[PDB]
RNA sequence: UGCUGUUGCUGUUAAAGGGUUCGUAGUUGAACUGUGGGCUG
RNA sequence: UGCGACAAAUGCUUUC
């Protein structure tokens, strides 16, 4: 059975990406999706997306730009100290100068750049590049 | 062709064309009639894909044969789709 | 059927968005909710009140017209089952099994779709006493 | 003591307002000249009575709180009420809406457990949505999530009631924000079951 | 013993419920007297 | 656009195409990529000085779904209409 | 020495998927209560 | 036991 809605949608994306397409629908949908697609939107790593309501898990039509390379979830859920930060950039990011972390804090969910700024840990959700 | 499709905003040709749980967003197939009867001319509501027994109130009382599908009426009836 | 088996059907029905009557229902919440207590009183089970009220009486989803839904109303008015619909139907089914086999007791196919059925009231009656709807003792055959 | 001042709020008829007094003046002249309101005024009554101005729109809504109670009571009389009322004043969109509770949501798992539904905010500002448009029915819902951040709701309407209601989708959405603080906007479906929208 | 001391103490508020019925009925009957003058 | 140095200037030598369909860099050793110009005409149907010049990337072309991308390329463009 | 593999191995033919199912400890487990707003630069 | 005032998330001037 389907044990992780999160590390669903970000295959589907990532897939999507590598073939050429301009439009993925993603299903089914949640909370923790649509702050992850957020962080991407903030950055610049796709473009508009749409939430449909069908009264249970909705779905989610996502506009792609080309810039996305990689997406994908880590699991289990870690967790990173904030002196871990730069261990886990060396081991899944394919250079120091682009790339991002993502990661769940008391403070909400974020990139690792942001996290470390506010001086906060958290467990370890995804990356894109 | 020269035409591009938008996932969110489907035309009505390839959305007809799909099972009652692929669409955008599920619904039902079926709906309810207004029907008369054989030699008595009452009013009943009969669902489409009715399965148990459809009886008319003080009357003969046979109409509405199950079916595998959508059930059958009998000739001696008119029917009327309702709305909504 | 996923949980014995190897079958991979996916046919159910698909309720709609919009949860409102059709306004040419006339009938009044009161009513349905008199009309279903009749319904069991003359010894039909919750499922099948439903289709009853589907087919001949204009009534499609009864919780949309009154906000409850039927085994609820059974519950209030001191008419819900003993034991649960489910439960009642696969004990049956095993029971018919039984009486079959002693006779044939080379029917080694059916032997093996009761150990499957034996093993589903097992697991249902696990949590039907966690939920509280079973006495702690119950104790299948 | 005034006859018609029985339809009021038992606290609020001792010093009555303007508005309040004018609303209740003609909820009492409409019990006894009105088939279909004979059988439900009577049990009525109302909490207060409030006007909103909507800039560039030439016209005012008179909003009007009734208790929580009287829910199935309205239901049965909103288009009868609320045209009958707008007769009685020009220039004016009256619009029924009840008065809820909302619980703030709690910080533990223990007491989040034990939250009535109906009193979520999600759940209310849902509720008020559908008073202001009673005899329409919502047909679909969509966020859209730009790239600067915002996120809008639309909201989608049955094609069959444009006629109807079109003419005050404007003082709706100014309304609805006025109320719950979040903003809507509307559109119409032609065929909603294959989600086929009608663009006029 | 238990059972005994519960069963009381959990049984005597249907008379406590039917004192608030009744007083409930007293007010709208005074109401109603109110509306006919 | 491209590497800087921070000391100001470009270090970044050739910087590549970008396919028009995928927005992918075209590489030095795609002997399948192509270029096409197609003329500008004016309003009295005698062609103009200007071109319109567009890329395609030879992965698109291996998979035989050049013809579908140049069309909404030039949709897109106005080059011609949809209807 | 990524030839003990958590990071990080192999299992059609090189060594290696149990003949097929049921099942208890164990491991794993769907969505939802949730955009604060108004005035200045 | 009587009395005064105000609420009520579900109409008692109500339903059967
Ligand atoms: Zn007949």
């Amino acid at each position: 059975t389907m044990m992780s809605v999160l590390a669903n949608a970000l295959r589907t994306i990532a897939s999507a990406e590598r073939r050429g397409k301009r439009q993925v629908l993603i299903r089914p949908s949640s909370k923790v999706v649509v702050k992850f697609l957020q962080v991407m939107q903030k950055h610049g790593y796709i473009g508009e997306f749409e939430i449909i309501d069908d009264h249970r898990a909705g779905k989610i039509v996502v506009n792609l730009n080309g810039r996305l390379n990689k997406c994908g979830a880590i699991c289990p859920r870690f967790d990173c100290a904030t002196t871990d930060y730069e261990k886990w950039m060396k081991n899944i990011l394919p250079s120091r100068q682009f790339g991002f972390v993502v990661l769940t804090t008391s403070l909400g969910i974020m990139d690792h750049e942001e996290a470390r700024s506010r001086n906060t840990g958290g467990k370890v959700l995804g990356f894109f590049y | 062709g020269f035409f591009d499709a938008d996932l969110s905003y489907p035309t009505v040709r390839t959305e007809r064309m799909k099972h009652k749980r692929r669409r955008l967003v599920q619904g039902p197939n079926s709906y309810f009639m207004d029907v008369s009867c054989p030699r008595c001319r009452q009013v009943t509501v009969v669902y489409s894909h009715a399965t148990t027994s459809v009886e008319c109130k003080g009357c003969s009382k046979k109409l509405c044969r199950p079916t595998g599908g959508k059930a059958l009426l009998v000739e001696g009836c008119g029917y009327r789709r309702k709305p909504d | 059927v996923r949980m014995h088996g190897n079958g991979r059907g996916k046919a159910s029905s698909a309720l709609p968005y919009r949860r409102t009557p059709p306004a040419w229902l006339k009938i009044a919440s009161r009513n349905v909710v008199k009309m279903v207590c009749k319904s069991s009183r003359k010894g039909m089970m919750p499922s099948q009140i439903g289709m009853e009220l589907r087919d001949s009486m204009g009534i499609a989803q009864v919780k949309n017209v009154t906000g409850r839904k039927i085994l609820r109303i059974l519950k209030h008015n001191g008419l819900a089952p003993e034991i649960p619909e489910d439960l009642y139907f696969l004990v049956k089914r095993a029971t018919q099994m039984r009486k079959h086999l002693e006779r044939h007791t080379t029917d080694r196919d059916t032997k093996y779709r009761l150990i499957l059925v034996e093993s589903r009231i097992h697991r249902l009656a696990r949590y039907y006493k966690r939920v509280k709807q079973l006495p702690p003792t119950w104790k299948y055959e | 003591m005034q006859p018609h001042l029985r339809k009021l709020r038992k606290l609020k008829r001792g010093k009555p307002s303007d508005l309040e007094e004018s609303v209740a003046k003609a909820l009492f002249e409409l019990e006894a000249s009105h088939k279909t309101l004979r059988q439900e005024l009577p049990r009525f009554h109302v909490n207060t009575v409030r006007e909103v101005k909507v800039p560039r729109s030439k016209k005012t809504v008179l909003v009007v709180f009734y208790p929580l109670r009287f829910l199935m009571l309205v239901r049965k009389v909103q288009r009868a009420l609320t045209s009958e009322l707008e007769k009685r004043h020009p220039g004016c969109l009256v619009m029924l809406v009840a008065q809820r509770q909302i619980t703030k949501r709690p910080t533990d798992v223990y007491k989040l457990q034990k939250v009535q539904r109906s009193k979520t905010s999600t759940a209310v500002f849902e509720n008020i949505l559908n008073d202001m448009i009673y005899p329409s029915d919502v047909v679909g819902r969509r966020w859209r999530c730009r790239t600067d951040g915002s996120k809008l709701m639309k909201v989608f309407l049955d094609a069959r009631d444009r006629k109807r209601i079109e003419s005050r989708l404007r003082a709706v959405a100014y309304v609805y924000k006025q109320l719950t603080h979040r903003r809507v906007s509307f559109g119409f479906m032609w065929n909603p079951k294959l989600q086929q929208v009608s663009t006029r | 013993q238990l059972a005994e001391q519960l069963a009381a103490k959990h049984l005597r508020d249907e008379q406590n419920r039917n004192k608030a019925r009744k007083q409930e009925l007293k007010k709208r009957e005074k109401e109603r007297e109110r509306a006919r003058r | 656009i491209g590497m800087f140095n921070e000391e100001g200037e470009n270090v970044d030598l050739y910087i590549p195409r970008k396919c028009h369909a995928t927005t992918t860099l075209i590489e030095a050793h795609d002997h399948a990529a192509v270029q096409i110009s197609i003329a500008n005409v004016g309003p009295n149907g005698v062609i103009n000085g200007t071109t319109t010049t567009l890329c395609i990337a030879g992965y698109l072309r291996s998979q035989g779904e050049s013809d579908h991308a140049i069309n909404h390329i030039t949709i897109d463009r106005g080059i011609m209409r949809i209807k």
